[PDB]
């Protein structure tokens, strides 16, 4: 499994981050409003292949989430899709990336603001996002966004689709890698 | 089934659960989208768009 690919919980569907680590413990990084209240997750919509258990969750505020992962077999591969990670790296504006997501697959974009405030409403406010003019739908929260082989973020949440376009907000991967004293490989 | 949220899914739509419990109208203008979290709801299993 590898980042975009999709995950399932009692929270519903979501996609996985990246796959991080800290030594020899692997764990998978998604959002935290996926994160808020599930406890395992599974690889299938059967829910038959367990992943792991939730180990934090930051939503509101941020947006962030960890995995534990339970299972031993699956492989845990450090890419997104086919695209080798090797590192992270923060956001400048003007910065070419790609999204992939369990529900559109991969899309290209730029990164056209930084430090972004979204209200999603219902008293549910998230500071410091990454926003730019990439497309994303329900089921891609939690998915990478990556430029080359480094890691920027992860999908927050949007406006639009990838049929007409939209805005898409990210989190900040570093912030969460530094919450948890996990690195991407 | 589908997958959306109440704030995802469109104005004049109606999100049911798979026993047909109502959820929810969704909330997203086509013409003025709002910001919306981008997971997929549990409950939501179908919709009706009144016509
Ligand atoms: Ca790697």
């Amino acid at each position: 499994i590898s980042g975009g690919d999709a995950i399932y919980s009692s929270t519903g569907r979501c996609s996985l981050g990246f796959n991080v680590r800290s030594g020899s413990t692997y764990y998978f990084l998604t959002a935290g409003h996926c994160t808020d209240g599930a406890t395992t997750w599974w690889a299938n919509s059967a829910r038959t292949t367990v992943l792991g258990t939730t180990s934090g969750s930051s939503f509101p505020n941020n947006d962030y989430g960890i995995v534990r992962y339970t299972n031993t077999t699956i492989p845990k591969d450090g890419t997104v899709g086919g695209q080798d990670i090797t590192s992270a790296a923060n956001a400048t504006v003007g910065m070419a990336v790609t999204r992939r997501g369990s529900t559109t697959g991969t899309h290209s974009g730029s990164v056209t603001a930084l430090n972004a405030t979204v209200n999603y409403g219902g008293g549910d406010v998230v500071y410091g996002m990454i926003r730019t003019n990439v497309c994303a739908e329900p089921g891609d929260s939690g998915g990478p966004l990556y430029s080359g082989t480094r890691a920027i973020g992860l999908t927050s949440g949007g406006s639009g689709n990838c049929s007409s376009g939209g805005t898409t907000f990210f989190q900040p991967v570093t912030e969460a890698l530094v919450a948890y004293g996990v690195s991407v490989y | 089934p589908i997958c959306t949220n109440c704030c995802a899914g469109y104005k004049g739509c109606n999100y049911y659960s798979a026993n047909g419990a109502f959820i929810c109208e969704g909330q997203s203008d086509p013409k003025k989208p709002k910001a919306c979290p981008l997971n997929c709801d549990p409950h939501i299993a179908y919709s009706k768009c009144p016509r």
